[PDB]
């Protein structure tokens, strides 16, 4: 939900590398883990 | 063994002989049959020793 | 019928016992994703905040680090910000599981710093740069500083690196737990606890609790064996969080009384040369609320058929093929136990 | 020690040991090179004889053959030799278990047939020689002589083919069991019951029959399982010899006949193709000599225990471990087992 009521807000959208999750030294995951978009109520 | 990704591994082609193996999809719609693979597991030659000197 | 075993007449066919067996593998696996979701979440929310919080920390110790270069040498700058920012990336590189060698940050970092420090503090007025990288470790300028650092942040980097790549798979296999196929009978039986009583012309009646308990006890007889690594996978993850921040953050304190350490001694170095040539309340909080699910794998059978619809009363119920008045009575679980085993004797290794 | 259990002192090291071991594992191998030596050189001599015995047929079938083209053919010779010889040198190393086309034979045969037969016989006066290869086969000018002779053939020649991979078989897995080699445990417990009472001092004790007995078919557990199969075998191979020399031998007629069948059609064809271009009394004493040996592989541990020195009364005899007035009381295998099961279901499906 866009944390600021009136005006530019915030919305948020998180990327784990889970599936599979790295293990003995495994590459971890290429790019980004957090999308971030502008909003207005 | 059955896999996860729809394989057949076989290791020792002794405790599975040749056959027609075939592979099936079922799903609550229908069933589809795949092309029958001819697996014929092949023994090679091996002579002898030799014998002794008549 | 192949589920419903048919003992009067029979208001369904063939078809939709197999629509009554799809719903009851989807209907398993929603029981478990809700079984699981908070957990999920809980372990998702902390990797993710930790992470973010490894990386405010480095970035915060970088940027104090140049601070400093730039308030007491401003001589080495701007050459101090490019080995500074290579030594923190490498350092979040490391943080982040790449292969590293934190013996090689350190010295690579001293390798950059000494010939600057020789050209601007020591003698003032390029070509010559690889002779005076190689003074660096011959002479050994630096006295015992490179290995007190390389020990210092060795040790804590790799408590972290493992904290997160623990973390991380704690949270694959709560994956796995909602995913988890079951057998063909165990699916066979899911049907009868559940809808084979509809076939029957039932509407409201639900499975016995007894009945319910045999069938999970069935096919969790697997799953419940994880609960003995999982446990101990909570207690080792607790014995790691009994370090990192202040290192980190001491940095540009030992590097500036290295620089003073190696100034001391000038007179001889150059003639020589010139021949020559609130974290710790997060994890707290973390391990006192996974300890809260250390009954995870123990609990799942009752969990199942205690948000199921079953008559716990186990009178006028459902026994899977009957209305009775009382009730009579592995290789992803290898990988999931393997990857426990790995993880368990990773941490206890640390600590 | 690891083998010879210390009860009081002992005379022999742990080398003397070894060399224990070794010579049990050698007197074990001689006992059942022994055991198999008779049946070995049986089947050995049966499939020596009855390989010279079909080639014997082979060769007179050829030359009887040529004999008869030589005599009413004439004009076809010395072509004829040479399709009559590729013939049977084909027949011969099919029968022998060569990778040969049964109806690829006696199509080149008249593939190779027909021309001469065209130029010298029905239109006498090398490059049109492939037009009446073809025309043979277009035309169907030898009607159907050429399937008649294919079956004739093809059903003697599968049966003595399989008849000699059985004997060879019957050789390679009698050839093994000398060859067999057991588990550390026995190798031991063969230690202790044949040579181990020599480390306690003792010269001419031998073993308990009973303790022979709980040993053997410790060791013998697997290839005991392998007398159900080669019983199967025998009795297959029985089932196969209740045929090929009258078929060979009458070659010469079917062929005769032929040659006149499409000599007959003479006038349509030349214008045509101007325009267009004692053995079953040795089998018979095989298999009862063979069925002699059908509890050879239940009898063998018997044989082991009755061949080597033991006390029979099993009065004043060695244990295993002290001498007592009165006794208390495989990947290998799988493929004899394996080969045996494909030989049987190939001899069932012959006859
Ligand atoms: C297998 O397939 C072949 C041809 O694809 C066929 O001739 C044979 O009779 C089949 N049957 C088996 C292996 O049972
Ligand atoms: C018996 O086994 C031995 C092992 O060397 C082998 O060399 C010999 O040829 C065998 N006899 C056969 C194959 O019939
Ligand atoms: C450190 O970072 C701040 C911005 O966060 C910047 O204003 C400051 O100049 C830096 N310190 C240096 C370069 O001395």
């Amino acid at each position: 939900a866009c944390n600021v009521r009136c005006g530019r807000g915030w919305q948020k959208r998180s990327r784990t590398c889970t599936n599979p999750a790295p293990l003995n030294g495994g590459a971890f995951c290429e790019g980004m883990s957090v999308q971030k978009i502008t909003c207005t109520a | 063994d059955t896999r996860a990704d729809h394989n057949l591994i076989i290791r020792q082609a002794r405790l599975s002989d040749s056959g027609n193996y075939t592979c099936m999809a079922a799903n609550i719609v229908a069933k589809r049959r795949s092309l029958s693979a001819t697996v014929v597991v092949y023994v090679n030659g091996g002579w002898s020793s030799w014998t002794e000197w008549s | 019928l192949q589920v419903c075993l048919p003992k009067g007449p029979t208001c369904c066919s063939r078809k939709m016992e197999e629509k009554y067996q799809l719903t009851a593998r989807l209907n398993m696996e929603q029981l478990l994703q809700s079984a699981s979701m908070e957990l999920k979440f809980l372990i998702i929310q902390n990797a993710a905040v930790f992470q973010e919080a490894f990386e405010i920390v480095v970035r915060h110790a970088k940027n104090y680090t140049n601070a400093m270069f730039k308030n007491n040498y401003p001589s080495l700058t701007p050459q101090a910000f490019e080995f500074v920012g290579e030594f923190f990336t490498d350092v979040s590189l490391y943080i982040l599981g790449s292969d590293i060698n934190v013996d090689d940050m350190v010295n690579e970092l001293f390798d950059s710093l000494f010939p600057v420090i020789y050209t601007q503090m020591m003698n003032p007025g390029l070509d010559i740069n690889e002779c005076l990288r190689g003074a660096r470790r011959d002479l050994k300028v630096f006295g015992s500083f490179p290995k007190l650092i390389m020990t210092q942040v060795s040790k804590s980097l790799q408590v972290t690196r493992i904290f997160l790549q623990a973390l991380n798979l704690g949270i694959e296999v709560i994956n796995t737990t909602d995913h988890l196929k079951f057998s063909k009978d165990c699916g066979r039986m899911l049907t009868r606890m559940w809808y084979c009583s509809y076939c029957q012309g039932l509407m409201m009646v639900k499975p016995c609790g007894g009945y319910c308990n045999v069938v999970m006890q069935g096919c969790m007889a697997g799953v419940v064996e994880i609960d003995k690594y999982w446990r101990e996978y909570i207690l080792s993850l607790e014995e790691l969080v009994n370090d990192m921040e202040n290192v980190l953050l001491g940095l540009f304190s030992t590097i500036h009384d290295s620089i003073q350490y190696v100034q001391k001694n000038g007179g001889k170095l150059t003639t020589t040369i010139g021949k020559l040539c609130t974290l710790s309340s997060r994890r707290r909080e973390l391990i006192q609320k996974l300890k809260s699910f250390i009954n995870f794998y123990s609990a799942l059978p009752g969990y199942i058929c205690s948000h199921s619809p079953v008559a716990e009363n186990d009178t006028l119920c459902w026994n899977g093929q009957e209305l009775v008045e009382r009730y009579s009575q592995e290789p992803v679980v290898s990988q999931i136990i393997d990857k426990l085993k790995h993880i368990n004797q990773l941490l206890r290794t640390m600590s």
